[PDB]
């Protein structure tokens, strides 16, 4: 792309490759093209969180107006978090928005995303259903997120309860992802999720 | 069978809460009770603005024990005049073919709608009934008043 921004990316790409955080497998970043319009990111779910042991694939796009506008980051790996869309992976993080500063590296971006995973902002939500599940029922939110971490992001297995209900509905013939979404959305009540799956 | 009955019990429960107004789908009785969930008395009203407007065409809807692994057999009672409907009454359709476009998620609701949308818009490359095909391929208006008259045979 633009000469200047291209040497930034290559510097930042190198910063990350050499970082402590990468040697400890918390974050990683890879290029795609010659052109540096696009990067592939990965983050480890932070310890003591529902996302622990998870691994999350990130789509990083660099617009024409970078560094002055932020990079466009989306979650490829589905996640249950009030500040990420459970459907598209669209993100609502302060630093990619109106707290963004041009001096912010890709390393800083990736670490902030890990931080957002350990500290939700349900009073500024990307997913209505999830944020409301967070505030009204924290314990259910922790279990629901943990299940997604297990099914989509490879985290050690979740709650017997939730999976019984899933493999009960999948035995009925429905699509897993559809089932998982339904239960997660209709707050693990079988009767209502079931009427949704028909709809 | 255990698997199939479970899903169908729930399929009816959802249909009883909501269906597209005007449709019928209801499990038959077994002698003494009982009730038979693997055989359904169902009905479809042809969407308005069509020649199929003003009519209610009945079909039986039989389920195998494989269901939802296999689709239901759908038979119009009695046999219907339609290029895509067999002379024994069986609806021939991709989403209703086991190893083609059937999927275990597909609801009864979506079947009946899928059949309803097959009514006015037929699938030429896929013929089930000689006589109805023979017509649709040369003189459309002869097919039209045929549909008009067939709908007229069935009281709303």
């Amino acid at each position: 792309m633009a000469n200047i921004a291209v040497q930034r990316i290559k510097r930042e790409f190198k910063e990350v490759l050499k970082s402590e955080e990468t040697s400890k497998n918390q974050i990683k970043v890879d290029l795609v093209d010659e052109n540096f319009t696009e990067l592939r990111g990965e983050i480890a779910g932070p310890p003591d969180t529902p996302y622990e042991g998870g691994r999350y694939q990130l789509e990083i796009k660099i617009p024409e107006t970078y560094p002055f506008n932020p990079p466009k980051v989306r979650f490829i790996t589905k996640i249950w978090h009030p500040n990420i869309s459970s459907v598209t992976g669209a993100i609502c993080l302060d630093i990619l928005k109106d707290q963004w500063a041009a001096a912010m590296t890709l390393r800083t971006v990736l670490l902030s995303l890990q931080a957002l995973l350990a500290a939700a902002e349900p009073d500024d939500p990307q997913d209505a259903v999830v944020a409301n599940q967070y505030k009204q029922n924290p314990e259910m939110f922790k279990q629901t997120a943990r299940l997604w971490a297990h099914v989509y992001a490879g985290a050690p297995v979740s709650s017997p309860e939730y999976t019984k209900k899933i493999e009960n509905l999948c035995a009925m013939g429905f699509d897993r992802n559809a089932v998982i979404v339904a239960l997660s959305s209709k707050s693990w009540d079988v009767e209502t999720a079931t009427e949704l799956l028909l709809s | 069978s255990g698997i199939a009955l479970s899903r169908l019990a729930q399929e009816r429960k959802a249909w009883r809460k909501d269906h597209p107004f005007g449709f019928v789908a209801v499990p038959t009785k077994n002698p003494d009770g009982t009730m038979n969930l693997m055989n359904w008395e169902c009905a479809i009203p042809g969407k308005k603005g069509t020649p199929w407007e003003g009519g209610l065409f009945k079909l039986r809807m039989l389920f195998k024990d494989d269901y939802p692994s296999s689709p239901p057999k759908c038979k119009f009672e009695p046999p219907l005049f339609h290029p895509n409907v067999y002379p024994s009454g069986t609806v021939c359709l991709s989403i209703l073919e086991e190893d083609k476009d059937w999927r275990p998620a597909i609801t009864i609701k979506q079947i009946l709608l899928g059949i309803q949308e097959l009514l006015n818009e037929p699938n030429i490359q896929d013929p089930a009934q000689a006589e109805a095909y023979t017509i649709y391929c040369q003189n459309r208006v002869e097919y039209e008043k045929r549909v008009r008259a067939q709908a007229k045979k069935f009281a709303p």
